């Protein structure tokens, strides 16, 4: 069983500049390797076999190299959608065997997030559970702080976040918080409050209601 | 009127084995001492009979294959078993009675760095004992290639890749198989006694 | 041009048994190496297993005796037989043309296997209704939060595939109850509010659930 | 020509796990597939697989999948058979044999490994004198009882005394140890002069023990 | 798969008469390719390994003497001794190597046949240093008899024992080829002391009459 070692983990690079990934095996496949690219929701694509040879369709900013235990994959140019994951795969001995993949993200400029509060609907508030969300939109870098706050009361450990991943012609990010609890405790309280602190902007911006206006 | 398994065992250049080697040997006498004593074989597998007890039994006639693989594949060459080599390039029959040995030869046969081939693509496995010499562009696809390599239109063979700085299982390796016939004819192959 | 496309993914108890089919265009599958990878949720790559253009095929050990790999030229389809699934198969499957037992050159588009004894529920989905307090010059945003639903995944889209930019519809989580959770948002001019009117079109066939939701800006 | 070459005999409680080794030395060996025969005491033999050491390539018999592992290290022409719980039926003599093929007879053979799986610990012999009663030639002899494990030694005068004398195979007691008896016919011309002794000999438990045999008082 | 059958289990045979093994094959074991049935013959011998006599159900291995041939085919063969000497006692095993899992005979014993001889019983008393240890073990010998079969049942003040004796055989004498036996009655201490008569009754083919030994517990014998 040859285990591939990807490196690094994740890299997060501007467009224009050129990145490079790196694979080491287990033991030595000697040209026997290739490289695909996945983008979220999509399947692989091929990019890279014999360890130099391009696909058909591949643009010529993909360029591979290296062998024996030890091979890297660049991109010239980083264009708008160059950014997903990136595997690389051994052929030489047989399981077959990927690597864990690296995921290459966008540095565009920074942008702050547009924020929004939800209170939840009736119609679930007669199904016995609120859920309150707050939305993120459109921010880099992707690390933000979302802090619920309730009666001015810091709430922690109800509250699950979902991020998107790079919309590839903003190259933004968004975020979803949404806190969860009983009716009965969610008519404990009255005034409902979301505050985000991000490097886009200079304080805390704050979203609040109160409870039923 | 010995028999001639020297100038397959130490033959100084190998065949791929897609176009594997088959040396007849007939009415002459055979002495697999030599073969069975030496230290010189990573696998020595014989099937259906044991070579210290030929010196002393006759053929109608003996068939002696030769071809490079790399180690990973000499697994394959046996009854029963299935891969690239075995289904494309080289098959054994299930019924198979004969030895097969094999042997390093990175020092012989890697270089800085080939000359071997092997099969790739077949539309159907080999027959066992079957040899393949075609160079037909391989239609992978409903189009007809018309001899041009493309999309859907692949060459058929490809060249081990030999380099002396592989692993063992990467490096090549020589291989000889002995049949043994035994149709109702004269016999005319023979141990010393 | 090559296509790809898997079918028979869905939501199977431990120890039963599935049947993955992947239609085939624009080459021969009889003369061509295919196989099967899968991929967990969020997780690399794994190949399942091998046909060759001859026939013979070929096992990861972790699936060996469980699966069989076979193809069909009348149809020319290729088939993965599951049996005795385990909760580690969970994954999307991948129906992958194969150069040679060397490399997967088209892939399909997958299709996802999730083993597990949890029985199936459909979705609840309330709206998260837009501001009153909005800007009422600038820029507004409304949504729908589906939640309560097993398996994955469910399909949500803005006016029947009308309304497409602006439209963030984020990966789901799975909550404390194993069932999950999921919220789809658009952005919108403000005074829109009360010229057009938003529903979300929300579909889970594993429950053969579809609603069309209506999400209005709230009574003052 | 060569010759194959066994480990040592093994004494083990039930439940530990157990490897014996089988190394093949002369010329030819890399033609010979190894197979292993198991005969447990009193039986007939049974083959319970085969394995080639060049590659490993392995047959078990389907009596003994997944009952026992052989495994086989090439570098030093070692073969290998191991369990990795024993019970108490495990116990029997293990050869191992090689013939220079598959579907060949097995013309290599070890001396054989005993292997005995019990419960029951180390203990020496305790040595009765059976004295003699006696007709016309006087018979006499020892009871070595209650024994664990095999085997004891039992001679007669220090070694002198050879003739017409009989060890009898040891038996097994349900208490699971060994018990045995030795016998031995002298001229009852010679009781009142010639002494016999009978030295026995448990090197497991590294007990020596030498009892005289004469004519009970009464 | 393949299964051999050897008949008979036991056989009895004078020095230079001739011995005759029959292994019966489940199925037939012979490639026409070769035309070569894949059986072969081992012995085994007391406390040695086996030892490979014939290959090929009739080809000899190599310092096997003469007297030992191998014939028949298909699924019915047999091994044949032509004068049988005593180096020849032991255990003949028939084996197929046709295909994996190879699978052995059951195995016939072979003896040699010597005249009837009757044996000679002796009786020895628990010895007095065991009786202190808290077990008594009464040893009744059969020296030097033929055929092996014997019957000995010990009797204690007439009654029938049952469940506490345990007897032992050697292997067969290379020079005069008889048997010995012995037999072993153990019973506690406290057993051995309710009862007097201890008893052992033999009979065997060349006796005429079944011999009892005996002695009564405490009194000389
Ligand atoms: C292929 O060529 C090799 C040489 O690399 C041949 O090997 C040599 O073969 C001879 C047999 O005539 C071997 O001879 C014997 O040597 C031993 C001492 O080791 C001696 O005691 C014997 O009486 C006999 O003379 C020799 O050892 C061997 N050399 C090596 C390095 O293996 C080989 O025979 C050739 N193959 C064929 C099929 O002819």
């Amino acid at each position: 069983e040859i285990v591939l070692t990807q490196s690094p983990g994740t890299l997060s690079l501007s467009p224009g500049e050129r990145a490079t990934l790196s694979c080491r095996a287990s033991q030595s496949v000697s040209s026997y390797l290739a490289w695909y690219q996945q983008k979220p929701g999509q399947a692989p694509r091929l990019l890279i076999y014999g360890a130099s040879s391009r696909a058909t369709g591949i643009p010529d900013r993909f360029s591979g190299s290296g062998s024996g235990t030890d091979f890297t994959l660049t991109i010239s140019r980083l264009e708008p959608e160059d950014f997903a994951v990136y595997y690389c795969q051994q052929y030489g001995s047989s399981p077959r065997t990927f690597g864990q993949g690296t995921k290459l993200e966008i540095k565009r400029t920074v942008a702050a997030p547009s924020v929004f509060i939800f209170p939840p609907s009736d119609e679930q508030l007669k199904s016995g559970t609120a859920s309150v969300v707050c939305l993120l939109n459109n921010f880099y870098p992707r690390e933000a702080k979302v802090q619920w706050k309730v009666d001015n009361a810091l709430q922690s450990g109800n509250s699950q976040e979902s991020v998107t991943e790079q919309d590839s012609k903003d190259s933004t990010y968004s975020l979803s918080s949404t806190l969860t609890l009983s009716k009965a405790d969610y008519e404990k309280h009255k005034v409902y409050a979301c505050e985000v602190t991000h490097q886009g902007l200079s304080s805390p911006v704050t979203k609040s209601f109160n409870r039923g206006e | 009127n010995l028999c001639p398994f020297g100038e397959v065992f130490n033959a100084t250049r190998f065949a791929s084995v897609y176009a594997w080697n088959r040396k007849r040997i007939s009415n002459c006498v055979a002495d697999y001492s030599v073969l069975y004593n030496s230290a010189s074989f990573s696998t020595f597998k014989c099937y259906g009979v044991s070579p210290t007890k030929l010196n002393d039994l006759c053929f109608t006639n003996v068939y002696a294959d030769s071809f490079v693989i790399r180690g990973d594949e000499v697994r394959q060459i046996a009854p029963g078993q299935t891969g690239k080599i075995a289904d494309y390039n080289y098959k054994l029959p299930d019924d198979f009675t004969g030895c097969v040995i094999a042997w390093n030869s990175n020092n012989l046969d890697s270089k800085v760095n080939y000359n071997y081939l092997y099969r790739l693509f077949r539309k159907s496995n080999l027959k066992p004992f079957e040899r393949d010499i075609s160079t037909e562009i391989y239609q992978a696809g409903s189009t007809p290639c018309n001899g041009v390599e493309g999309f859907n239109c692949y060459f058929p063979l490809q060249s081990y890749g030999f380099q002396p700085t592989n692993g063992v299982g990467y490096q090549p390796y020589r291989v000889v198989v002995l049949s043994f016939e035994l149709l109702h004819a004269p016999a005319t192959v023979c141990g010393p006694k | 041009q090559v296509q790809l496309v898997e079918s028979g993914g869905g939501l199977i108890q431990p120890g039963g048994s599935l049947r993955l089919s992947c239609a085939a265009s624009g080459f021969t599958v009889s003369s061509n190496y295919m196989s099967w990878v899968r991929q967990a949720p969020g997780k690399g790559l794994e190949w399942v297993s091998v046909i060759y253009s001859g026939g013979s095929t070929f096992y990861a050990d972790s699936v060996k005796g469980r699966f069989t790999i076979s193809r069909d030229n009348s149809k020319s389809t290729l088939y993965l037989q599951m049996n005795s699934l385990r909760v580690e198969d969970t994954a999307v499957y991948y129906c992958a043309r194969d150069f040679g037992d060397f490399y997967f050159d088209y892939w399909g588009q997958g299709t996802l296997v999730t083993v597990s004894s949890a029985s199936t529920k459909g979705p609840s989905v309330f709206p998260l209704a837009p501001s009153s307090k909005s800007t009422s010059g600038g820029t507004a945003a409304l949504g729908c939060l589906v939640k309560d639903y097993f398996p994955e995944p469910v399909t949500v889209s803005w006016n029947s595939g009308a309304l497409t930019s602006g439209v963030h519809t984020f990966p789901a989580v799975l909550q404390s109850s194993g069932l999950y959770s999921l919220s789809s948002v658009v952005t919108v001019p403000s005074s829109s509010l009360g010229t057009q009117t938003y529903i979300c079109n929300v579909n889970h066939k594993p429950s053969n659930t579809k609603v069309d939701k209506k999400v209005e800006p709230k009574s003052c």
